[PDB]
C-alpha cells in the first residue's frame, strides 16, 4: 500500500 | 538529528517515530533544511523508488538510507551505522550508481555550479518551487521568467520543461523563439540529482520549432 507520495519513474 | 521517512505505510511511520522519540531524533512530514536523515523504503539489497524526499535529500548531501536501518537496529538492539545502510540505487537511475553517499562527499564541487536555471511551466506531482529548491540545493540560481535570464560570463543558462504536463499546448516547442537557452525536460534534473553527476543535455533536449 505504501505512501502518498508519488513517485518518479523513467 | 531530524528525519524524515519516504515510501512508508502509516504502520511503518508509526514505529518510526517510537524509534525516533526513543533516540531523541527529530521526525517530520516534510523535508527541511535541517534534516539529516532521509529513510527510504528498500528492497533488501537497499534499492528505492524516487520519491520527492529522496531527491532532496540527495541534493543537500544529507543521509539517504534504508528503512532496514530502523528495524535492523530495533532487532539488534544497537544504533547501528548509517554507512551500512546508504542506499545504494534506484528503479530508473541504477540499481547501484550509489549517488547518495557520492552527493555526501562531494558537496564541495556541485552538480549545478554556474548554471542558471527557469523552471518554466506547469509541473505534475512536485510543485515549481520545489524543483527550484532542488536545483538551488546542487549549486543553480534560478529565475521565474525567461526574460530574466543573466546571458553573462558567470553563468550558464536552462530551460527545464515537463512537456507532457502541457497536454494539448504545444508551446513549450517555442521556447527557442522567446529564449537562446537550450531547453530540455524535468527529467534531466532528476536523472542528475541522483546520480549525483551533471548529466550531458542530448538526451534530454526538446525539439523546438523555427
Amino acid at each position: 500500500p505504501g505512501s502518498r507520495s508519488p513517485k518518479f519513474k523513467s | 538529528m531530524s528525519m524524515v521517512v519516504s515510501g512508508l505505510t502509516p504502520e511503518e511511520f508509526m514505529l518510526v517515530y517510537k524509534f525516533a522519540r526513543k533516540h531523541h531524533i527529530t521526525l517530520t512530514n516534510l523535508i527541511t533544511e535541517e534534516t539529516t536523515h532521509v529513510v527510504m523504503k528498500t528492497d533488501a539489497e537497499f534499492v528505492c523508488e524516487r520519491t520527492l524526499k529522496y531527491f532532496l535529500g540527495i541534493a543537500g548531501g544529507k543521509w539517504v538510507v534504508s528503512y532496514f536501518w530502523v528495524t535492523q537496529s530495533i532487532k539488534e538492539r544497537k544504533m547501528l551505522n548509517e554507512h551500512d545502510f546508504e542506499v545504494r540505487g534506484d528503479v530508473v537511475n541504477g540499481r547501484n550508481h550509489q549517488g547518495p553517499k557520492r552527493a555526501r562527499e562531494s558537496q564541495d564541487r556541485k552538480i549545478f555550479r554556474g548554471l542558471e536555471i527557469c523552471c518554466y511551466g506547469p509541473f505534475t506531482n512536485m510543485p515549481t518551487d520545489q524543483l527550484e529548491w532542488m536545483v538551488q540545493l546542487c549549486g543553480a540560481s534560478v529565475v521565474k521568467e525567461l526574460s530574466s535570464f543573466t546571458l553573462g560570463t558567470g553563468v550558464h543558462p536552462i530551460v527545464v520543461v515537463q512537456p507532457d504536463a502541457w497536454t494539448e499546448d504545444n508551446g513549450f516547442h517555442a521556447i527557442g523563439q522567446m529564449c537562446e537557452a537550450p531547453v530540455v525536460t524535468r527529467e534531466w534534473v532528476l536523472d542528475s540529482v541522483a546520480l549525483y553527476q551533471c548529466q550531458e543535455l542530448d538526451t534530454y533536449l526538446i525539439p523546438q520549432i523555427p
